[PDB]
DNA sequence: GGGTTTTCCTCGGA
RNA sequence: AUUGAAAGUUCUGUUUCGAAGAAAACCCGCCU
């Protein structure tokens, strides 16, 4: 499994709005992360017959991200403010050319006003291991060490790209401090996890 | 496409108000955390939303298109950007709702031939057969630049009185002064191109003829935004805006320059533009820089003076 | 009041002079009036010694420090004053021994300052041929300038008032030699 | 539109007041963000609101309209600019309230047929059918010039007492000196023209006949602002005012002149005006300059000497 | 209206005082912003408030009114200008308080029928039905001329002692020298005319009969200000005053003469007056000039020699 | 009222002193703003305060009042013009303090019945019931004439020793000054109230008080005011003098310019016309041969002026 | 040898 | 092309009217 790492800047922040009062999500779901990658190849088409969103075929690109600064949550329509901050994204899955060419062209993470940016990337080969230290968020059934104090429970969606259809409800644990927003590390003893560039990743 | 990042300086302004309490009208602010040796400090800084910028840009485009002889919707000429969203707007305008999915394209082009703003601005009609369209200009929030260890922004209240001869007349207004920066993108290559997949429908040749004029008008509409013709309360509170720095990249591949929140954002964006061009096999990459605060630039750029030359060079290429 | 003006036929001082063209500022040699005061007091001592008028011990030599410093009082043996009421006594206690302190005035600074302004007034010399003016108060010789209750010793001053005013009138001859009006 | 920027030098003035504490009357102050060689700083400077400027302009317009013969409202003949905002004002003037949206236009026409102030300076009525009319003259706060590193402004307090024969009377007044700068905009192409969309209503012929007189009166009313009779506390604190620099642009397209913060804002404005006329395909663009401080202006620009000549030229053209 | 500007040369003066510290009596000082060849600077100069000028004018008006035969209030016969402000003053004078708004006119008429000072110099009553009357004479601070690069003013302190025969008495006084300039305005078209809106009230016939006498007295009272008997500390610090330049304009329309900061403020004022009469459709505009310092004036302007001639000419016309 | 302006020529004078530094005695100096053909300039010139003039005038008034027979206060017989300012002065003189505002008038009358100086030169008492009385004679600083471009004044220092070393500042200047004296309020209470017993004596003595006040101006017009007169006797002479007697307020022109007599006369006539006056007379003493005018009384000395002022 | 003494420190309409 | 697509909280308004830090006071008494 090849992989690519990328560093990102954000001009003002991301403002993904919860579906179903307009609360907002603390950290963007992977659906936005894969749509930002699909933007590179599917520019110009806002609707293609599957009708639904054009990024209905990029559902096998499993990848994650995490923050590397301090941010705030605001409601004035839930939003997250982290101007001039950093965001690291790890793509782990098509050949290296696809990832390294779609990844250098990443724009507009989230809403149209939630402009994003790409700083630098790198490429390599990943390795699979099953006690590792990670930072990126993961699913709910993943097991954590004896201490549990800095975890938030969030609801996310899987097969919901088709408009007019409801996304699947899945719980996902983000190791996050609610106020102020930051990321905290957690050793994991699970069955399915991946190591990438020293920074270990946990999946299930 | 075209991308840009701009740094402004505004004093004594009230350009975005919020819900009023009592006799006081309040400004819009956002929380930011500043790092200190002792710890962290949470502060509130005045901001300007992007909806006002979008409204100003759309109004300027409406005026330019009307002056240049292009179709404009009946409800759009009245500075009411409701757009062809509900059934009543179509009933007023005189457009038939889409029949099914396969004919959806037929609808879209028709809407594109009655209202130019329904193309650059983009529309979203709801109903049993929804149709989608994305704005061809993307704008971000106008926020102060978090530079160094201090925030150069403020917010005070002002007390105003109405005079009368038979007293039986007091209000308060919030005023601010900050250092605003914001960035934008414009994808001119997708102008007049239908965005619904399917077979071609008769009526695209006129769009081919009108592509040049529509692109020219869309580029011209940037002058209003870059000259400071947005916001509210301008009748009595007229702000004193000024331009400090600006970087604009003309490319042929997706790209976004770095934000102007650091004291050096021109050199780094040049370096990453070169790297991105090398990676993505790019043949078109030009940089336009306006500098008034005397920050470092680098090499490989064209030095401009004002905003008009920027629009001229954007139109030419 | 004896007064008048006298005419006769290096330090320099400015003057504001008047000509047909208007006003001008010029520099001319001048002589200070303190020299004339010293000469007048020396001649007064010389004339007073010719009669029974008392002459101060320190003032016997031509050194007109009068009784400004405590050294003169110690060498002449006169007690310092105790309070304000004693002032008049001190005054006569220094008028009964010297005629210079009476006529030309004197002082003593301290806890109880004592003052006596001069009965003779003089000024600078300015060329016209030099011309100058003077002023002599003939009505306040041997008259205690300090205000208060009468103290013993005034009778002697009343007796010697005629001789003292005669001496004050006579002593001007020193300056006269090198127009007068009297009331 | 007629736009302009202007500088003033004011010494020993108390023209705008705020709530007083104890026996001290306070002068209005506001924060400003200023750029120095060491970065960006926040300072506090005395300011003058634009409400007083608008009030003085409207009072002069009332006087000129009454002298010429144009209609003036009952509550406007007395200098109380409540306009047609509350029900009491309508009851006093004698105009019925709008019934619904379709009637709103009629109401506006009637309001324009009785008071020139509600036509030029705009008005607002809140109720079942709200009616809005934006002012055709726009002003802003009067701010000391943010030039260089040192702000040329100062504020202090002064001591005053009242004489009496039986002492049984002491106050303090804030006094400021500054180099104020401000800009204005006046669109004369919409005077005596309804801004509410609808159908033709009887009575617009009189408005069309009187449009020239209304435009002339609106242009003439600017003499009060350009001469300097706006501030209060004028009975015992008569300010000493003089003119330093002034630029006025008459155009057929939107345009905003450079603020008077920097010494070089006339030549930049002229160059921007020429380039904007080229860009926007304009047909008329004229500039007038009044200069007394001997700064650079440029070439091929009309130069005046006083303000009355400017008013005459604006009226004639 | 009668407007004017005037210059004075004052040497060795202490005419306005502030709170003293220790044994030092302080002369009033204020900041000024002055323009030099190197830019703009802030300086401190001695100033004189306008309250003393108003007090001197009102005292002279009391004297002239009593001599002629016009009514003078009880508290105004004694030189205490508290006027009809507090309840004690009304109780002493013997005038009932206003009941409501409708009665206010009556109150004003009664106050104008007893004291000329409350008619010319204006008055204020605060209470359930506040009544205001703006002064018909307007004055300002007396400021040294801000001409060239060096301010022709100076301020120092002087040492004084009291003699005693039994020491057990030392003070300092601030003394200033300056070239003062100031301007004034007096509208004689509203003297003996109520400023409160309402209905006709009995007793106005006497006001109409006495209007000429009141106007004559008000015009004559300006001799005190134009001669220079206003300041305090006059017993031992008698100032040395003389006249340098004076311009007076009599018009039927509002007009403000140029301040006396620059050497050329007479010719500019005359040209501005002519052009303003042309612009505003006036019917009367006359100028009088008194010149002793030999500066440029112009042509076709009446020239006087003293101030009494100016007073006579103002009275006759 | 009697107003006037006068010029003096003083040479080799030290009449007013300030704090000394080292062994140097300093002459008072002050700044002046003067107009030249090149604009306006600021200069420093020696000056003499008006406090000495007031002290000399009050001392001469004490002498004349005692000679004539008018009452003089205990602390005023000795030349100490503290007046009725502090509690010690009242205790020495023997006058009770005012109780409240209503009694103040009585107090003033009593103060006017014992000392002429507190009546003519004014007085101030600070306490529970402060009492004020402005002086009826007004004076100012004695300033060299600001004429032309060059100030006719000079200041230097001189060296002296005792047979012990000191330095004394000496100045020469052409001084000018003006004065004003309102004789219509002498022996008239200035405090508002009711009639108080004892005013009949004031009415009887009003003529004598006015005569003494007029005669007291001889000290100022002759030039016996300054200190350091024992060894620095100034040389003084008269150059020009204008006196106006009127029934209305009027201020004569200062002596800065050579033409200030004719201007004063014309202004006086025009002001009499404007203000509806009834009496206006002018007296001129001229020795420097400047323009005066026509139809103006000309005198020769100062005693004649004093006599004429007394008689009319 | 003296290097300051009192007297008042905002009233109202929104 | 992402619960993404479409959306100005905008319009109208003087902190205004009025009131002296004022009265009393010597850097002056001898020095080659």
């Amino acid at each position: 499994m090849i992989y690519s790492k990328v560093f990102l800047k954000l001009h003002w922040g991301f403002s993904v709005v919860k579906p179903l009062a307009k609360p907002g999500f603390y950290l963007p779901p992977p659906t936005t992360l894969i749509g930002a990658l699909s933007y590179g190849k599917f520019r110009g088409v806002d609707n293609i017959n599957l009708y639904g969103s054009p990024a209905y075929n990029f559902r096998n690109i499993m990848a994650t991200a995490r923050l590397e600064s301090e941010g705030v949550y605001t409601e004035d329509t839930g939003k997250v403010y982290i101007p001039n901050g950093r965001l690291v994204v790890v793509y782990v899955t098509i050949s290296k050319e696809e990832l390294e060419k779609l990844c250098w062209s990443i724009t507009r993470i989230g809403c149209k006003e939630c402009l994003a940016s790409v700083e630098n990337v790198e490429v390599g080969e990943a390795k699979k291991v099953s006690r590792v230290k990670t930072r990126y968020y993961f699913r709910d059934t993943v097991k954590v060490v004896g201490r549990k104090e800095f975890l938030e429970y969030v609801t996310f969606w899987e097969n919901g790209y088709i408009w007019g259809k409801e996304g699947s409800p899945v719980r996902y644990i983000l190791p996050i401090t609610t106020y102020p927003l930051a990321s905290k590390e957690v050793e994991v003893e699970a069955k399915e996890a991946y190591e990438v560039g020293g920074e270990y990743v946990v999946f299930s | 496409m075209i991308s840009g990042s701009v740094r402004f300086l505004v004093n004594l302004e009230s350009l975005n108000g919020v819900e009023s309490i009592g006799n006081l009208t309040k400004h819009r602010t956002a929380p930011v955390v500043l790092k200190t040796s002792t710890g962290y400090l949470v502060r509130y800084v005045p901001v300007i939303s992007g909806e006002a910028l979008a409204h100003a840009y759309q109004a300027s485009l409406v005026d330019i298109a009307k002056k240049e002889g292009l179709p404009v919707g009946s409800l759009s000429s009245q500075y009411e950007f409701i757009k062809f969203s509900t059934d009543e707007a179509l009933k007023i305008e005189g457009i038939k709702e889409p029949k099914d999915y396969n004919d959806a394209r037929r609808f879209e082009v028709e809407v594109m031939l009655k209202d130019v703003i329904a193309d650059v601005g983009g529309f979203m009609y709801a109903g049993g057969a929804p149709v989608r369209r994305t704005s061809r200009i993307k704008l971000g929030y106008m926020i102060p630049a978090l530079r160094g260890d201090e925030i150069p922004a403020q917010l005070e209240a002002q007390f105003h009185v109405r005079f009368s001869n038979k007293p039986v007349a007091i209000f308060n207004v919030e005023v601010s002064s900050a250092l605003y920066t914001f960035s934008f993108e414009l994808d001119e290559d997708l102008i007049a191109v239908p965005s619904t997949f399917g077979e071609k429908v008769k009526g695209e040749e006129e769009l081919e003829r009108q592509k040049a004029k529509r692109v020219k008008s869309a580029i011209k509409a940037l002058y209003s935004l870059l000259s400071g013709n947005f916001g509210g309360k301008r009748s009595r509170f007229l702000p004193s805006m000024k331009l400090m720095s600006l970087v604009v990249t003309k490319t042929d591949f997706p790209f976004m320059p770095e934000p102007a929140h650091d004291d050096d954002y021109i050199k780094t964006t040049i370096m990453r533009l070169g790297k991105a061009k090398g990676v993505l096999n790019g043949n078109l990459a030009k940089a336009y820089v306006i500098n008034n605060e005397g920050i470092e630039v680098g090499e490989g750029v064209t030095v401009l003076s004002t905003v008009e030359d920027l629009v001229v060079k954007l139109e030419e290429e | 009041m004896i007064s008048g003006s006298v005419r006769f036929l290096h330090r320099t001082a400015p003057v504001v002079l008047k000509t047909s063209t208007g006003y001008l500022v010029r520099y001319v040699p001048v002589i200070s009036g303190e020299a004339l005061a010293h000469a007048y007091q020396a001649s007064l001592v010389d004339i007073a010694k010719k009669e029974g008028l008392p002459v101060g011990s320190l003032s016997s030599q031509y050194e007109f420090i009068k009784f400004s410093t405590d050294e003169a009082l110690k060498i002449e043996g006169i007690k310092e004053p105790k309070d304000y009421n004693d002032a008049r006594r001190f005054e006569v206690e220094v008028m009964l021994k010297d005629v210079i302190a009476d006529v030309g005035g004197f002082m003593y600074a301290g806890g109880a300052p004592v003052r006596r302004t001069s009965r003779i007034k003089l000024g600078y010399m300015i060329p016209a041929l030099y011309t100058f003016s003077f002023e002599l108060d003939e009505d306040l010789i041997a008259v205690p300038s300090t205000f208060g209750e009468k103290v013993k010793g005034e009778e002697e001053l009343e007796r010697q008032k005629a001789k003292r005013v005669k001496s004050a009138i006579k002593a001007l001859y020193s300056l006269l030699s090198g127009v007068v009006t009297k009331t």
